[PDB]
């Protein structure tokens, strides 16, 4: 999943 | 519709290449078309005129949409290239795309070089 879309994922 | 057929290279891209990438850990952002509205991606579809994803490639392989393996190869390279064009080089999505393309090239390197219709 995305913390910040495309920039930083969570998983 | 458009002419479609089954070839040894298309079967390889399906049963070997697509199989390796569809289950990959970095595959989840690529299994469906990019939803730039839901993700809040400005100017995505103004910049990306030919969106492509593994989900579309998978359905095309499973429905004999392609005439030759080079058409499927173009779709894979469109998907990767679109990611590198829109996103910044150090974004997480680009690193995931580069990892998937690494496995892509490794499996495609072993593809039968002569394409024959089956
Ligand atoms: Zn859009
Ligand atoms: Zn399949």
């Amino acid at each position: 999943w995305w913390i910040i879309p495309k920039v930083k994922k969570g998983c | 519709k458009k002419p479609g057929r089954v070839t040894n290279q298309l079967q390889y891209l399906h049963k070997v290449v697509m199989k390796a990438l569809w289950k990959h850990q970095f595959a989840w952002p690529f299994r469906q078309p990019v939803d730039a509205v839901k993700l809040g991606l400005p100017d995505y579809h103004k910049i990306i005129k030919q969106p492509m994803d593994m989900g579309t490639i998978k359905r095309r392989l499973e429905n004999n949409y392609y005439w030759a393996a080079s058409e499927c190869m173009q779709d894979f390279n469109t998907m990767f290239t679109n990611c590198y064009i829109y996103n910044k080089p150090t974004d997480d999505i680009v690193l995931m795309a580069q990892t998937l393309e690494k496995i892509f090239l490794q499996k495609v390197a072993s593809m039968p070089q002569e394409e024959q219709e089956l």
